[PDB]
C-alpha cells in the first residue's frame, strides 16, 4: 500500500499526459511543495524520421515532414525543400517566394494560437481556450483553400518554388481575417498583463538568464525572451523576408511572463509581414495575375520567370547533388534545421533534423528547480513544445 | 396531490405547447427571448422529461431544386 | 516494476498472478493467450503454444530480464499463433463483438 | 414511433431486400438488427463503398491485393465468396444471414438491383441496404426503390 | 482591521462583476457551430478526400507507385505480348495505409487518378478499406445532393466581408474568374 | 442537351461552390455526372445532377 | 414503500432539480462557448442528464488491483448521503413541508462536515499515490471553506432569531422583496456564496486535472456506479447549496402579486389557464425556481474567475473569508 | 489445408429469445451507452489537434453526448488519435485495461489502422492499434477532418445499438493463464528519478578536464 515517509517524493507525470503538446513523462521529485529534480522521458513519438529519409526521394518525403512540428505544418516543409534547392542552386521565382512568406507567417500565427489556448488554461482562465481555436479555424480554411488540407499534410512547398498559386477569393480573405484577428491579439495580451493574478504565476517563475540561454542552446521566443534579439529571418537573409519592415520582439526578463508577451508580439508582427506581402506581391491576386495572362499572353512583363508559382516542375527522379548542408528556418518555436548530406542518387545519405523543441526541452529540468507543483504545467506550457518534433 | 385535474395540466398538455415553442423558436430567438426560453425548460422539466422520446427536433428534408 | 509484454494476443508479465492482481517476481513469467476472445481455441493448440512458450523461455534464459527481451518472446509467440491460423488449426471467433481480423483475413489456399 | 415490435423481421422475410432510411446521427438503425438477431438471423455488417463488383465479391471468390508498401511483391489473397462462406459456417438450425450494408447511398442503381434480385435466387439470405436519410427510421423494399 | 475588509473586498468583487457581464454577453452571440450530420460543411476545390480511378485510362506505368511516399497503389499488370502493350488487370489503393497527400493524382500523364471530396469513409473492418478499381471508380458523394444536409460554405469561399457560413442566402467566392476578358 | 463521357462542360448555376469551373466529365451514371476540373495541382472530379452544365465547342 | 406523499413528491422534485442542473451545466457552458450543447438526444438535451447517469449503472464497476474493498465502496457514500439527507431541510411551498425541525441550517452545516471523511476514504482506498495526494488536497479544501460557510449562517441566525428554516423564510415575507436578507446582509451573502461554491462546484476544484498536480485527483480510480455518486452527487451538492442561497438571503417562496401585464415572465393573456397552472405549481416549488438562478450563476461564474491554485484557495478561506465572516457577525450584531 | 486463417463455426445455437418487454429494456440499455459515451482525452501525434478542434466551438464535441474525460476509469470510448511507437505501446494497453468493459476503441488516422506512412520502413512504430487492442470503427485520413471523426462516432453509435444485453458475457476477458520459470538476470532500472542531482552533472571528471 501507500506509506507516509520522510524522504522526497517522486511523482510520475506519466506518458498518458492529458495535454495538447504531445506525450511527455516527467519523473519529477517533490520536496513538499518545491521540486528538486526532474528527468524528462521523451521518445514516445519517435517514429524514426531520420531513417525514413534515407529511403525517400524529396517528393516522397515532403508528406512526411509536416508531422514533426504539427502545430506549424509548412514550417517543416520550408526546411525540407530548402535543403536541395539551396544545394543545387535551383532558383525560386519571386512570386513563389512571397507565397512562402504568406504561408509561413500564417503558420506562425497558428503555431502561436495552438500554444496560446493550452497555455491560458494551464495558467488559469479556461474560457479563451474555446475562442482561440475558432480563430485557428479561419487559418485552417485559408490553407484548406490554397492547399488540400487544414493545417498539416499540405504538400505546398516544392523544390522549384511552391505547388500551386492561390485561389481566387484568397487574398481578399486575409483582409477579412487578418484585419479581424489583429484586434484580438491585443485582447489576448490584456488577459495576463491586466488581471494581476496571472502575473504572480509568471513573474520569476522559470527564469533563465541570457548567458545560460545561449549556452544551453535556445532559439525563437524562448531565447529572445531572455534579451538576445536573435531571429534567423533577420540574421539569415531568408527568402525575401528582408523586403519588409518588422521589428524583432525582445523581452529582457527571462521569466515566463517574458515568453508570453514575445509570442503575442510575434502574432502582431506576423500580420505586419503578411500585409506587406499581400500588397508587395509581384503579380498581386491570382485572379488578376490570370487576367493579364489572357490580355498579353504572347510576351509580357508578366509570364516571366517570376510572377509564377514554380521555376521548373522537377521530375520525381531529381538527384540531390553531392555535398554537406545545413539550412535554417526560424519557426514559430525556434530554429528548425536539418543537416543534409546527400550522395549523387535520389536518396540523401543523412537527414539529421535539428528540432527547435528538442533543444528547448533540455532546459526544463533547470527551469523546474525551486518552482512549485502548480507551476510545472506553467513552465512546460511556456516552452512551446510539440512532442513529435522532440522525438521524431 | 390531484389525480388527473391539475397534474395533467402541468405534465401533459403544457409541455406539448412548449415543445411547439421550443421547436419553432430556439435558434432564431433573441437575447431576451432565449433567457425566457431557458426558463421554460427548467420550470416544466418534470413535464418535459415524460414527452421527451415522443417529439424529435430533427430538421425537415430539403427539396434540392437545383 | 512489472515488466510486461502486452500485444493483442500475448500478455507476458514478469511475475505470477494471484487472482487478478499481478505481483512482480524474478523467477517466473505468466502468459495468458488471447485476453480478448478473437480466436476460438481448442485443447490441442493451447498445448501447442505451451510447446512454444516454455521453449522460448528456456531458450532465452541466458539473456537479460528487460522489457525488450520479454517483447522478443511475446513477439515470437504472436508469430506462432499466426502460424496456427495459416495451418487452419484455430479459427476466428464470431461471438466476439469485433471482427477486424488482426492476423489476416480468411482466404482460400492456392486460388 | 417509439415502441417498436418485430415488424422489421416480418418485412425482411416478405421482401428479402429492404432499404432503411435512418437518422444520420446514428444509434437508431442498430435497434432493428437486434430484433433481427433475436429471431436467429445472424448479421454481417459490411461497408457498401468497400465492396467492388458485388458479383465478384459476394457469390464469387475475389483476389484481394494487400498493401505491399514497396517492400513486398504483388500478393493475391483469394478470399472466399462472402455470402456463401458465411452461409456454410452458419448452422442449419438457425435462420439465414442479413447483409447490413452501411453507407448504401454511394452505390449505383445497377448495384442496388443486383442486391435485390440475389436474395430470392440465394436461399436463406437477405440484405438491408442503409441508403439515404430521414427524420424517422423507415424501410421499404429494394424492388420499388430502384423504381423511384 | 474592520475598516479594510470593506475596501479589500471591493477591488476584485467588482472585477468579477465586470466579468460576469462579459460572459453573459458571450451568450448574446449566435452559436457559430457546424452541426455535422444535418449541416455537413462543403469541402474546398482542392480538398483531397479520396482517390478516384479510371480503369479505361490507366496505362500500366506505375508512376503512382514511384511518387507515393510508401509506394502504396498496387498496379497488377501483364505485358500482353500478343498486342505489345501492357494492360493492367487489377488496381487497388489500400486506404487506412493511405495518407491523403495525393502525389499519384499530380504525377499522372493520362489524368486517370483524381481526388474526390468525400471524407466520410469509415469502416468496421481494416480490410474493407482496401478499395478495388471498381470501388474507387464509384461516383463520389456530394454534400449538396443530399436531402438531409443543409450544406454551409467554408471560409475563403464566402463573399468579402462575412466570416460565417450560416446566414448566407446567396453569393459566391470573393473574386471573379474571368472578369477582365472584354475589359482589357 | 445530353452529355457524353469526355466533353468539356462548365457549371452554370450560382448556388454552388463551383460556379463557372470547366473540365472533362468522367463516368456518367443513371442520374449523375462527375466532372474532372483540372484545377491547379491535384485534379478533382465532383458529382453533379446531370444538368446546369453548358458545354463549349 | 414510500408511504408519505410529502416524502415522495419532494423526492421527485429533489431529483428533477439535479437533472435540471446537469442539463443547465451542459447548456449554459455551451452558450458561453458559442456551441450548442447536447443536441440529438431527447428534444434538445433533456435526456442527456438521464443518459449520462444511466450508462454508469450498466458498466462493469470493477475495483482496482490492491484496494481496500469496504472503504472503496463506502467512499462515495460518505460524500453524498450527507447531501441526500439534508433535503429534508429545504422548504419549498407554502403548504408543503416535510419536517419542522427546530434547526436545520445548523444541521446542514453539521452534515456537510462528514463529506471531508469521504474524500479521505476515497483517496486512501483507491491505493495509488496521486489519489491519496488528491484525497488530502480535497479534504483540506472543504475543511477550509466551512467555518466561513458556518459563519454566514450565523449572520442570518441573528436576524431570524433561530435556526428554523421555516422561521428564516418567515422573516423575509413581510415585504416580499424589500425584506430579503440579501438586502440586509450584502457581505455575508458573498461569504456564503464563495464558501459554498468551494465545496460543490467545478471552478475551485482540482478534480479536473488541468494543472496536473495529481493524476486526476481523488476520483481517479472510480468508475461506473461508484463514479455516478461522484458525478451525479456533486450536482446534488450544487442544488442543495443553491437551495439555501434562495432560502437564507433570498426569500424562499416569496414573490410579489402576479396580477401584472404580459411582460411578467409569463404569457399574453391576463386570465390564462396556462398561467393558472404556472401559478399553482410555482406555489408548490418556488425556491427551486430561485435555486435555478444560482445554479445558473454558478455555471456562469465558472468561466469568469481564473482556475486558482490550491495555495491561494486555502489562503482565501482562512486569511480572507474567515475574518470577513467574523466582522460580518459583529456588524449583524450591535457593536 | 483448405482455407488459410479460417472462421471457426459457431456450434452454439444462439437461442436469443426475448419478449416485447426485455427488448424494450435493451433499447434503453443501448441508447444510454451510445448517446452519452465519454471519450478519453487521449492523443499522441497530429490527430489530437483534429480531435481537439472537434472539442471547440466550430464543431461541437458535446453534441452527440461526448464529454472528454482525463481519466481511464471514467471514460469508456478511447479514440486512438496518434501514431503509437514501441513506447506508448505498453502504455496504451494499460489505458485500455483500466476501463469498464463497454469500451469500443475506434482507430483514428492512418497510423492507427496500419501504421500508415510509417508502415514502409520504421524501426519503432506498431503498425496499427489493432496489434494491441481490439478496434470497433476504423477511420482513414491523415489527418481526418473533424467532420470525418464525427462520422466515425456515428458509425460507432450504430454499433452500440447492435450490442445485446444477454451478450454481456463476452465483454470480460478470458483467462488462459500459463506459467514458466526463466533464468534471466534481473537488471536494475535505467531511469531512476534523479536528473540534476546525479553525481555526474556537478563537475567534469578527471582525466578529461586536463585537455580542456
Ligand atoms: S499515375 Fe496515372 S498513368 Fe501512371 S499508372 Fe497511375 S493511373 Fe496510370
Ligand atoms: S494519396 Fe498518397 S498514399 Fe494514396 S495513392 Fe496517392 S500518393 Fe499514394
Ligand atoms: S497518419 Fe499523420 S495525422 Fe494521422 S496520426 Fe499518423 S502522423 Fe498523425
Amino acid at each position: 500500500k501507500i506509506e507516509t515517509r520522510t524522504e522526497p517524493m517522486v511523482i510520475n507525470m506519466g506518458p498518458h499526459h492529458p495535454s495538447m503538446h504531445g506525450v511527455l513523462r516527467l519523473m519529477v521529485t517533490l520536496d513538499g511543495e518545491d521540486v528538486i529534480d526532474c528527468e524528462p522521458v521523451i521518445g514516445y513519438l519517435h517514429r524514426g524520421m531520420e531513417k525514413i529519409a534515407e529511403n525517400r526521394t524529396n517528393i516522397m518525403f515532403i508528406p512526411y515532414v509536416s508531422r514533426w512540428d504539427y502545430a506549424a505544418g509548412m514550417f517543416n516543409e520550408a526546411v525540407t525543400v530548402n535543403a536541395p534547392e539551396k544545394l543545387a542552386g535551383i532558383p525560386v521565382p519571386k512570386r513563389a517566394s512571397y507565397i512562402r512568406v504568406i504561408m509561413l507567417e500564417l503558420n506562425r500565427i497558428a503555431n502561436h494560437l495552438l500554444w496560446l489556448g493550452p497555455f491560458l488554461a494551464d495558467v488559469g482562465a479556461q474560457t479563451p481556450f474555446f475562442y482561440i481555436f475558432r480563430e485557428r479555424e479561419y487559418i485552417y480554411d485559408l490553407f484548406e483553400a490554397a492547399t488540400g488540407m487544414r493545417f498539416i499534410n499540405n504538400n505546398y512547398f516544392r523544390i522549384g518554388g511552391v505547388a500551386a498559386d492561390l485561389t481566387y477569393g484568397w487574398v481578399t480573405k486575409c483582409r477579412d481575417f487578418c484585419d479581424y484577428f489583429l484586434p484580438k491579439v491585443d485582447e489576448y495580451e490584456r488577459l495576463i498583463t491586466n488581471n494581476p493574478i496571472f502575473v504572480r504565476r509568471l513573474q520569476g517563475v522559470g527564469k533563465i538568464s541570457r548567458e545560460e540561454a545561449i549556452n544551453w542552446g535556445l532559439s525563437g521566443p524562448m531565447l529572445r525572451a531572455s534579451g538576445v534579439k536573435w531571429d534567423l529571418r533577420k540574421v539569415d537573409h531568408y527568402e525575401c523576408y528582408d523586403d519588409f519592415d518588422w521589428d524583432v520582439p525582445v523581452a529582457t526578463e527571462g521569466d515566463c511572463l517574458a515568453r508570453y508577451i514575445v509570442r503575442i508580439q510575434e502574432m502582431r508582427e506576423s500580420v505586419k509581414i503578411i500585409r506587406q506581402a499581400l500588397d508587395g506581391l509581384p503579380g498581386g491576386p491570382y485572379e488578376n495575375l490570370e487576367a493579364k495572362r489572357m490580355l498579353e499572353g504572347a510576351k509580357s512583363e508578366w509570364n516571366g520567370f517570376d510572377y509564377q508559382y514554380i521555376g521548373k516542375k522537377l521530375s520525381p527522379t531529381f538527384k540531390i547533388p553531392k555535398g554537406e548542408h545545413y539550412v535554417r528556418v526560424e519557426s514559430g518555436k525556434g530554429e528548425l534545421g536539418i543537416y543534409l548530406i546527400g550522395d549523387d542518387n535520389v536518396f540523401p545519405w543523412r537527414w539529421k533534423i535539428r528540432p527547435p523543441d528538442f533543444n528547448n526541452l533540455q532546459v526544463l529540468p533547470q527551469l523546474l528547480k525551486g518552482m512549485k507543483v502548480a507551476d510545472i504545467v506553467a513552465i512546460l506550457g511556456s516552452i512551446d513544445v510539440i512532442m513529435g518534433s522532440v522525438d521524431r | 396531490g390531484v389525480y388527473g385535474a391539475l397534474a395533467g395540466l402541468y405534465l401533459l398538455v403544457v409541455p406539448a405547447i412548449v415543445y411547439a415553442y421550443l421547436n419553432a423558436r430556439w435558434y432564431v430567438a433573441s437575447s431576451f427571448e432565449r433567457a425566457f426560453m431557458y426558463f421554460l425548460v427548467t420550470f416544466f422539466f418534470p413535464g418535459l422529461l415524460l414527452l421527451a422520446p415522443f417529439i424529435n427536433f430533427r430538421p425537415q428534408p430539403r427539396s434540392l431544386n437545383s | 516494476m512489472l515488466l510486461k509484454s502486452t500485444t493483442r494476443h500475448v500478455h507476458i508479465y514478469a511475475g505470477h498472478v494471484v487472482d487478478g492482481e499481478v505481483h512482480p517476481d524474478t523467477e517466473t513469467l505468466t502468459l495468458n493467450v488471447d485476453p480478448d476472445n478473437e480466436l476460438e481455441w481448442n485443447e490441442a493448440a493451447l498445448a501447442k503454444v505451451e510447446a512454444k512458450f516454455r521453449e522460448l523461455v528456456a531458450n532465452a534464459a541466458g539473456e537479460d530480464l528487460t522489457e525488450y527481451n520479454l517483447r522478443r518472446i511475446g513477439s515470437d509467440l504472436e508469430h506462432f499463433i499466426r502460424s496456427l491460423l495459416m495451418q487452419g488449426e484455430i479459427g476466428y471467433n464470431l461471438n466476439s463483438r469485433v471482427r477486424n481480423y488482426s492476423l489476416g483475413i480468411p482466404r482460400v489456399n492456392h486460388s | 414511433g417509439l415502441l417498436a415490435g418485430y415488424q422489421f423481421v416480418k418485412d425482411l422475410e416478405s421482401a428479402g431486400a429492404l432499404a432503411l432510411f435512418v437518422p444520420p446521427e446514428g444509434g437508431f438503425e442498430g435497434r432493428y438488427q437486434r430484433r433481427l438477431r433475436s429471431k436467429g438471423y445472424t448479421t454481417l455488417p459490411m461497408s457498401a463503398p468497400g465492396l467492388g463488383d458485388l458479383a465478384a465479391y459476394l457469390t464469387q471468390e475475389h483476389g484481394i491485393r494487400p498493401a505491399h508498401t514497396g517492400k513486398e511483391d504483388i500478393r493475391v489473397y483469394f478470399q472466399p465468396p462472402l455470402v456463401t462462406y458465411h452461409l456454410e459456417n452458419l448452422p442449419p438450425n438457425a435462420k439465414g444471414l442479413v447483409l447490413w450494408l452501411i453507407d448504401g447511398k454511394r452505390l449505383s442503381k445497377q448495384e442496388f438491383a443486383y442486391l435485390a434480385q440475389l436474395t430470392q435466387t440465394l436461399p436463406k439470405f437477405k440484405v438491408v441496404v442503409e441508403v439515404g436519410g430521414d427524420r424517422v427510421v423507415r424501410w421499404e423494399p429494394l424492388a420499388d426503390w430502384v423504381a423511384a | 482591521q474592520i475598516t479594510n475588509y470593506a475596501k479589500e473586498a471591493v477591488q476584485s468583487a467588482k472585477y468579477i462583476g465586470q466579468g460576469l457581464s462579459v460572459t453573459f454577453d458571450h451568450m448574446r452571440r449566435r452559436p457559430i457551430t457546424v452541426q455535422y450530420p444535418y449541416e455537413k460543411l462543403i469541402p474546398s476545390e482542392r480538398f483531397r478526400g479520396r482517390i478516384h480511378f479510371e480503369f479505361d485510362k490507366c496505362i500500366a506505368c506505375e508512376v503512382c507507385v514511384r511518387v507515393c511516399p510508401i509506394n502504396l497503389p498496387v498496379v497488377d499488370w501483364v505485358f500482353n505480348k500478343e498486342l505489345k502493350k501492357k494492360e493492367l488487370k487489377h488496381y487497388s489503393i489500400d486506404f487506412g495505409v493511405c495518407i491523403f497527400c495525393a502525389n499519384c493524382v499530380e504525377y499522372c500523364p493520362t489524368n486517370c487518378l483524381s481526388v474526390t471530396e468525400e471524407y466520410e469513409l469509415a469502416t468496421y473492418d481494416r480490410h474493407e478499406l482496401n478499395y478495388d478499381s471498381v470501388a474507387m471508380g464509384r461516383i463520389p458523394y456530394k454534400v449538396t445532393q443530399d436531402p438531409m444536409v443543409t450544406p454551409i460554405r467554408e471560409f475563403a469561399y464566402l463573399p468579402a466581408g462575412v466570416m460565417s457560413g450560416h446566414d448566407l442566402p446567396a453569393g459566391a467566392q470573393r473574386a471573379g474568374e474571368r472578369p477582365e476578358a472584354i475589359a482589357n | 442537351m445530353t452529355i457524353l463521357p469526355g466533353m468539356t462542360v462548365k457549371v452554370t448555376n450560382p448556388n454552388d461552390t463551383y460556379y463557372q469551373f470547366q473540365g472533362i466529365v468522367q463516368r456518367i451514371t443513371d442520374g449523375k455526372v462527375a466532372v474532372l476540373f483540372e484545377g491547379g495541382n491535384w485534379d478533382k472530379l465532383v458529382t453533379f445532377q446531370a444538368s446546369e452544365l453548358e458545354p463549349v465547342v | 414503500l414510500w408511504l408519505p406523499l410529502p416524502m415522495l413528491m419532494m423526492l421527485i422534485v429533489a431529483t428533477v432539480g439535479v437533472l435540471v442542473a446537469v442539463w443547465l451545466e451542459r447548456k449554459i457552458s455551451a452558450a458561453v462557448q458559442q456551441r450548442i450543447g447536447p443536441e440529438y438526444i431527447g428534444p434538445l438535451g433533456i435526456l442527456a442528464p438521464l443518459a449520462d447517469g444511466l450508462k454508469l449503472i450498466f458498466k462493469e464497476d470493477v475495483l482496482p488491483a490492491n484496494s481496500d474493498r469496504w472503504l472503496f465502496t463506502l467512499g462515495p457514500a460518505v460524500v453524498v448521503i450527507p447531501v441526500f439527507l439534508s433535503y429534508i431541510i429545504v422548504p419549498f411551498g407554502q403548504n408543503l413541508l416535510i419536517s419542522n425541525l427546530a434547526m436545520g441550517v445548523f444541521l446542514w452545516i453539521a452534515l456537510s462536515s462528514i463529506a471531508p471523511i469521504g474524500l479521505l476514504m476515497a483517496g486512501y482506498a483507491s491505493n495509488n499515490k496521486y489519489s491519496l495526494l488528491g484525497g488530502l488536497r480535497a479534504a483540506a479544501q472543504s475543511i477550509s471553506y466551512e467555518i466561513p460557510l458556518a459563519l454566514a449562517v450565523l449572520a442570518v441566525a441573528m436576524m431570524s432569531n433561530g435556526l428554523g428554516t421555516v422561521e428564516i423564510v418567515e422573516q423575509q415575507s413581510q415585504y416580499g422583496i424589500l425584506s430579503w436578507n440579501v438586502w440586509r446582509q450584502p457581505i455575508g451573502f458573498l461569504v456564503f456564496w464563495i464558501a459554498a461554491l468551494a465545496e460543490c462546484e467545478r471552478l475551485p476544484f482540482d478534480l479536473p486535472e488541468a494543472e496536473e498536480e495529481l493524476v486526476a485527483g481523488y476520483q481517479t480510480e472510480y468508475a461506473g456506479m461508484k463514479f455516478a455518486l461522484f458525478y451525479l452527487g456533486a450536482y446534488v451538492n450544487l442544488v442543495l447549496s443553491a437551495l439555501l442561497v434562495s432560502v437564507l438571503y433570498f426569500g424562499g417562496w416569496s414573490f410579489p402579486i402576479p396580477l401584472e401585464t404580459i411582460a411578467n415572465l409569463l404569457g399574453v393573456s391576463e386570465t390564462n389557464p396556462f398561467l393558472q397552472i404556472a401559478f399553482a405549481v410555482l406555489g408548490i416549488t418556488m425556491t427551486l425556481i430561485k435555486a435555478y438562478f444560482f445554479v445558473f450563476l454558478a455555471i456562469l461564474l465558472r468561466w469568469t474567475v481564473p482556475r486558482v491554485r490550491i495555495d491561494q484557495l486555502l489562503d482565501l478561506g482562512w486569511k480572507f473569508l474567515l475574518p470577513v465572516g467574523l466582522v460580518n457577525l459583529l456588524l449583524t450584531a450591535g457593536l | 489445408p483448405a482455407i488459410l486463417n479460417p472462421i471457426a463455426r459457431p456450434e452454439v445455437p444462439q437461442e436469443l429469445a426475448e419478449n416485447i418487454i426485455l427488448t424494450s429494456l435493451n433499447d434503453v440499455y443501448d441508447w444510454a451507452r451510445l448517446s452519452s459515451l465519454w471519450p478519453l482525452m487521449y492523443g499522441t501525434a497530429c490527430c489530437f489537434i483534429e480531435f481537439a478542434a472537434m472539442i471547440g466551438s466550430r464543431f461541437d464535441f458535446d453534441r452527440f453526448g461526448l464529454v472528454p474525460r482525463n481519466s481511464p476509469r471514467q471514460a469508456d470510448l478511447i479514440i486512438t488519435s496518434g501514431t503509437i511507437t514501441m513506447k506508448m505501446a505498453p502504455a496504451l494497453v494499460r489505458l485500455y485495461e483500466q476501463m469498464p468493459s463497454p469500451k469500443y476503441v475506434i482507430a483514428m488516422g492512418a497510423c492507427t489502422i496500419t501504421g500508415g506512412m510509417f508502415s514502409s520502413d520504421s524501426y519503432s512504430a506498431v503498425r496499427g492499434v489493432d496489434k494491441l487492442i481490439p478496434v470497433d470503427v476504423y477511420l482513414p485520413g491523415c489527418p481526418p477532418r473533424p467532420e470525418a471523426i464525427m462520422d466515425a462516432i456515428v458509425k460507432l453509435r450504430k454499433k452500440i445499438a447492435n450490442e445485446h444485453i444477454n451478450e454481456r458475457g463476452n465483454l470480460a476477458q478470458t483467462h488462459r493463464l500459463f506459467t514458466a520459470k526463466h533464468k534471466m538476470k534481473p537488471v536494475p532500472p535505467i531511469l531512476t528519478g534523479q536528473y540534476l542531482n546525479a553525481p555526474s552533472r556537478q563537475a567534469p571528471p578527471p582525466a578529461l578536464a586536463a585537455a580542456m
